[PDB]
């Protein structure tokens, strides 16, 4: 078999590319992973920064 | 006789073959059938069964 | 770190004896296909680690046509194991195609570094 | 300077030039390497070499006629050039030994002596011409499983299956009167050519070439023909371009004229106006690169082909080039367009208006087959004078911002990184 | 298109990731508190505070 | 402060911070010898020192 | 026939001034994410019509 | 060349986490090295923010761990992320010393 | 970072003016021997910092016979400074051997890179 006959990728390939639709779906699931890694990363740097604030006992003697 | 480079692998090649050529090969094959058999070569013998009794158009399955 | 001269000294003692060849060669055959490097499409002499300088030597003395195929069955194995699959049962290395092709290039590089150290400690009797 | 057309059942095109001293006359067919299956592939290349065979060119040399031929993706060509006083002696040759009789060329001696002489040229192409066997492997993987992926020369594995039956079966299907253009360039008047087809007959066939079932469709892929025993690393990388008769045809040619061509060894191609050359000269990442905008009937290509001895810094050549393609979308300057206007008008002023008539007859027949008439140069200069900076930005954001790419490489392309580190270079992540 | 507005410029891709994680922060916090209290009706303090009705 | 004036939350966090930062300085000095080693030390004449080097 | 330049061009600055303002908005939208729950910044952060 | 290769600091980032050629067949047991790097930052960052409230005398040791778990905002998070995360350090590491003991990563030249 | 094209514009305006050349040229050579680079045996163009590509260029276009002397007066100054001495009075660079030997190679390689930046930034009219 020559090197110009590319093998079958037909059971992996899409049936309709539409390159503005297959790319507006890959950047959706990437963007959804970045959307919960911002709610999950505000709520991590809020845990450590608010832990350095006034504790419960030193608030009581105000 | 019929050349090797027209009936080689008439399984993946019957569909997406142009339609004027697609019934040109059944015209050449129908003249090779007016002979005593077992003189047709095997790429010419197994590729007349695919035309009459293959899986394309009719005899396509209901589900892919 | 087992020095193939020492393997083949033990290994040829087993095959030479009629009793031990009847006994532990059928154990050796069942051990080979239970390992299953054939199913990844490798011979055994792709599996040998190539970082000692003896085995680094014997991969330069190899001919070009065998060092091109050996450099392909490795890449088919890094591609098959990447998909967590096996090779299809036609592509498996059969029994006759599993021959020690790199064994004689090692036993002439091992005996050439054994002689280099037997001669670097020679004590001349005056 | 004017080109006319007629029709008699067969189209007659003529670009008369009353200054030159030769007169090319030939037929140009509408089939190419995009009109054959991968099992008879190379029958278009094998028909050129029995037209240029020894017996057929010995009879043509007796009257003082030199035979040329060209096999491309979309069109074939069979031109017979001669002196200006032989506008009928070349038609009488072309009607005799190409159209009327084919049992002289396709004998059992002349076919076997030509089948061994193409197989020679293909084998010495596949292993000895590296910057062009990549461009075949770029088409063979950008448009794979589709008629625009077949090589024009034919694969070597399919070229040794061809018998004279497949040579004649291609002739009856594609050398037809509805598919042909009898073209004539050089020092021939138009009225002498059309009267010399009517005084002869020159009929080929009936018509109805077979229509393809699959159109051309780009598929972003890669292929690595790596070979460590080669002293360089050739790389062709491309996106889907504009086909011919597109409204963005000349924008895609001006977009590749911006990054132009380069040769590192010339002292005058190192002082060009491309901004890419400042990043490429500090460590000498390449020896040459040319940017192409190919344009076929159904689809096209757009990208660049390169060659490199610096095999460790390939991934800085591809990165620094592709970060200049992104400048087309976002921040291309007006001077980079006003320069590439003036070079493109010189680029295709030397292609359509050189001296050679047998090159003009290749580019006249390949245009009236598709468009129906040849677009003149004085009017195609007004289509480049009206390209703005916004039209390149509107084109580039459609065609190459974040689009898929097709890669083909050979040589020592170990240093070439894999697909998603090149495909992700198309978008800048800061725009 | 949809790609030409949102996912083309990266300056407006991460603009609507942060504007979609700012809405998700206040909505998902309210919709968990309003579920977790409703799952334990009768056991929280403001249910005991109302049931001390004398 | 961790409160309303300099108190027990402050001195307790000014010690655990003060223990830390000399292991940031000791990892910024390694980032300071790396930027020096690519071009070498200067010399009090202000001319190149690539001619007469000693180990 | 000369452009203003300091290795950055004035013609290449006005090609980013759209996208430099869109990046200022994508940072103020990133500042509002991480600095809510700050009760001082909630004087202008529950002025919104829901939430 | 590229700025990730041309800088003195970024080429240490480039040659280790961006351009480092890893073999293309390594399974998921090769992630335990990257987890131990994350699990080390978890112990260190939840050690600094916890040792701002910890007095180390024998009278105030146990009484100031309970001061973390009762009086500091999100103090129960820090003490539990770091007492359990230290026990997840040794479980990832025991699976990291057993990958290398299985796949022969101890042999020469390593 | 002063760009010798600039100081040759201010310098050649001072030299051509008859009032300023009487006034601040006697201050200039008094500044030179107070600087004391001749006492280590250096001409002034040894001192120009050679780590920018406009001056690393002009050190390749220097002829071979002057780029061997310049490579000696530098090592003669590195050797004299680490003994913390000065060169003897018969080895000091005199007032006439202190010539601008690297000024024409700099000024022609500095005005040939000003021209390169006035050609990447041309706004050609229609
Ligand atoms: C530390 C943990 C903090 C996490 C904060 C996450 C903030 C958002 C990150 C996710 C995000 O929005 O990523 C978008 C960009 C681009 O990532 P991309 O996948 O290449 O996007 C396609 C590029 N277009 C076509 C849009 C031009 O991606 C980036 O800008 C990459 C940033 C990665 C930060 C780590
Ligand atoms: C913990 C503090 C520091 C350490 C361990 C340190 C270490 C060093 C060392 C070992 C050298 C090479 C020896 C030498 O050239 O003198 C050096 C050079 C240098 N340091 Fe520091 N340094 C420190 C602080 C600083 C500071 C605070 C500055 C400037 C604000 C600085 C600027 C420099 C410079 C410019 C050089 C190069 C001098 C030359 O080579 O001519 N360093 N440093
Ligand atoms: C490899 C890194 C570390 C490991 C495995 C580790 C492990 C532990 C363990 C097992 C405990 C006992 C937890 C318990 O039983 O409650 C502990 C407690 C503690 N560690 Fe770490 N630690 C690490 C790093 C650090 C660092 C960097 C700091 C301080 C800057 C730190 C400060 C503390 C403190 C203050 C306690 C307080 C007692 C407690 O509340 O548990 N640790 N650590
Ligand atoms: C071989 O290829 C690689 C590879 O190269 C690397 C790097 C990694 C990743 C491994 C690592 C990154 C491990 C290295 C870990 C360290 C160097 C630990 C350093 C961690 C720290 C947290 C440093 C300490 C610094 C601080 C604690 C500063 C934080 C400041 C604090 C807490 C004070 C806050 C106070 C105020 C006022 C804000 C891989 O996993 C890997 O395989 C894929
Ligand atoms: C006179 C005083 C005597 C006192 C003696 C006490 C001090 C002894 C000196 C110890 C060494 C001090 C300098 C350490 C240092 O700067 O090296 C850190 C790595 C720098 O590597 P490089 O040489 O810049 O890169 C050159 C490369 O070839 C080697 O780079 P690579 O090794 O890969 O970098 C590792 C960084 C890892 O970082 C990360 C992110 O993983
Ligand atoms: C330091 C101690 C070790 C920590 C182990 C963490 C190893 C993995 C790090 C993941 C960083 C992902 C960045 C990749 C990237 O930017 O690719 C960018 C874009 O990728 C993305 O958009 C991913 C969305 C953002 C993911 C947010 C993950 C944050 C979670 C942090 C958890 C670990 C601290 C470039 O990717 P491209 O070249 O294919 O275009
Ligand atoms: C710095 C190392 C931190 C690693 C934590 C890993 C262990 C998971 C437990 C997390 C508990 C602390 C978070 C929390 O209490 O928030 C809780 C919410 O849960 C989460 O969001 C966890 C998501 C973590 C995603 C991490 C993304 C990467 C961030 C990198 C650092 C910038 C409570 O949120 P709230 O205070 O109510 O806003």
């Amino acid at each position: 078999k020559s090197t110009y006959r590319t093998p079958n990728f037909d059971d992996v390939l899409k049936e309709n590319n539409d390159a503005d639709k297959g790319r507006s779906y890959a950047y959706f699931m990437v963007g959804a992973m970045g959307l919960l890694s911002s709610a999950g990363a505000k709520s991590t740097v809020e845990t450590f920064i608010s832990s350095m604030t006034a504790t419960a006992d030193v608030l009581a003697m105000a | 006789a019929l050349s090797n480079a027209a009936v080689m692998d008439l399984q993946s090649r019957w569909e997406n073959m142009p339609s004027t050529e697609q019934q040109d090969i059944v015209s050449k094959l129908s003249e090779r059938q007016k002979l005593p058999w077992a003189q047709l070569t095997e790429p010419e013998k197994q590729a007349v069964w695919y035309i009459s009794y293959g899986e394309w158009g009719p005899r396509r399955p209901v589900l892919n | 770190p087992q020095s193939f001269t020492s393997i083949a000294r033990i290994g040829d003692y087993i095959l030479k004896s009629p009793v031990l060849s009847k006994l532990c060669v059928p154990v050796a055959n069942q051990f080979i296909n239970l390992a299953g490097y054939k199913k990844l499409g490798l011979k055994f002499d792709d599996l040998i680690a190539e970082e000692n300088p003896i085995m680094q030597t014997a991969l330069r003395r190899l001919p070009e046509d065998e060092s091109y195929a050996r450099a392909y069955r490795i890449i088919r194995a890094h591609q098959t194991e990447l998909t967590h699959h096996l090779l299809p049962r036609n592509e498996w290395i059969k029994a006759q195609e599993d021959v020690p092709y790199l064994l004689p290039y090692i036993l002439e590089a091992e005996a050439a570094a054994k002689e280099k150290d037997e001669l670097d400690n020679i004590e001349v009797s005056k | 300077a004017e080109v006319t057309q007629l029709s008699n059942g067969i189209v007659v095109a003529t670009e008369h030039n009353p200054s030159a001293h030769t007169a090319s006359v030939g037929v140009v067919f509408g089939s190419g390497a995009a009109n054959e299956n991968p099992y008879n592939n190379g029958v278009s290349n094998l028909w050129k070499n029995i037209f240029l065979s020894k017996e057929n060119s010995a009879v043509a040399a007796k009257e003082g006629l030199a035979l040329s031929s060209n096999i491309s993706r979309d069109f074939q060509s069979y031109i017979v050039s001669s002196l200006p006083g032989s506008t009928d002696k070349s038609l009488d040759f072309l009607n005799q030994s190409f159209i009327q009789q084919k049992a002289n060329l396709l004998s059992s001696s002349n076919f076997e002596a030509t089948k061994k002489s193409v197989l020679k040229q293909v084998q010495d192409f596949e292993e000895n011409d590296h910057p062009n066997r990549v461009l075949e492997h770029l088409h063979s993987t950008a448009f794979q499983n589709t008629p625009l992926s077949l090589p024009t020369r034919g694969t070597l594995e399919s070229l040794e299956n061809l018998v004279v039956a497949d040579l004649e079966s291609f002739a009856n299907n594609h050398f037809l009167n509805s598919n042909a253009v009898v073209v004539g360039t050089g020092n021939i008047k138009h009225e002498d050519l059309v009267n010399s087809i009517e005084s002869k007959n020159l009929s080929l066939q009936t018509g109805t070439k077979p229509v393809l079932k699959k159109k051309a469709a780009f598929l972003g892929s890669e292929v690595r023909l790596r070979d460590d025993t080669l002293p360089k690393a050739w790389i062709s990388l491309a996106v889907e371009g504009e086909p011919v008769n597109s409204p963005n045809y000349f924008v895609a040619k001006l977009a590749a004229q911006i990054f132009g061509s380069y040769n590192a060894f010339e002292p005058a191609s190192r002082l060009q106006g491309i901004k890419l050359l400042d990043n490429i000269q500090e460590y000498q990442l390449c020896d040459n690169f040319n940017h192409f905008s190919l344009s076929y009937k159904d689809s096209g290509l757009w990208g660049f082909s390169t060659a490199t001895r610096n095999v460790t810094m390939i991934d800085d050549l591809i990165h620094f080039t592709l970060k200049q393609w992104n400048r087309l979308t976002i921040s291309v300057t007006d001077t980079e367009v006003e320069r590439a206007k003036s070079l493109l008008k010189l680029q295709l002023g030397q292609l359509y208006e050189s001296g050679n008539p047998v090159n003009d007859a290749n580019l006249l027949g390949a245009e009236v087959l598709i468009k129906g008439s040849k677009l003149s140069l004085g009017e195609a200069f007004k289509k480049i004078d009206a390209i703005t900076v916004k039209d390149v930005k509107a084109w580039a954001g459609k065609r190459l911002w974040d689009q898929d790419i097709a890669i083909a490489g050979t040589g020592q392309i170990e240093g070439l990184l894999d697909y998603m580190r090149i495909r992700s270079d198309m978008s800048m992540m800061r725009w | 298109s949809l790609y030409k507005t949102f996912f083309k410029r990266n300056a407006v891709f991460v603009g609507t990731i942060f504007a979609g994680a700012f809405v998700f922060q206040t909505v998902f916090d309210t919709a968990i508190t309003s579920w977790y209290e409703n799952h334990n009706k009768g056991k929280l303090w403001k249910d005991v505070k109302a049931r001390i009705a004398a | 402060w961790g409160g309303f004036s300099v108190s027990n939350p402050t001195i307790q966090r000014f010690f655990a911070l003060h223990y830390l930062v000399p292991f940031i300085i000791a990892a910024m000095v390694i980032m300071h010898l790396m930027a020096l080693h690519i071009h070498g030390s200067s010399n009090p004449l202000g001319i190149t020192g690539n001619l007469d080097r000693i180990p | 026939t000369g452009l203003h330049f300091g290795r950055l061009s004035l013609r290449s600055l006005t090609a980013y001034a759209p996208n430099l303002m869109l990046w200022g908005g994508a940072s103020m939208l990133g500042l509002f994410v991480f600095t809510e729950g700050w009760p001082k910044f909630q004087d202008t952060l529950y002025k919104k019509i829901p939430l | 060349m590229a700025f990730r290769k041309s800088n003195v600091y970024l080429s240490l980032v480039n040659s280790y986490i961006i351009d480092s050629p890893q073999p293309s067949s390594i399974n998921y047991w090769w992630n335990m090295g990257s987890l131990l790097g994350l699990c080390l930052v978890i112990q260190i960052v939840t050690g600094i923010f916890m040792a701002m409230h910890y007095s180390s005398n024998i009278e105030l040791a146990f009484s100031s761990v309970e001061h973390i778990m009762r009086d500091v905002h999100n103090g129960y998070i820090l003490r539990y992320l770091h007492a359990n995360g230290a026990s997840f350090f040794f479980m990832v590491m025991f699976m990291h010393m057993a990958k290398g003991l299985y796949y022969g990563s101890y042999r020469s030249p390593r």
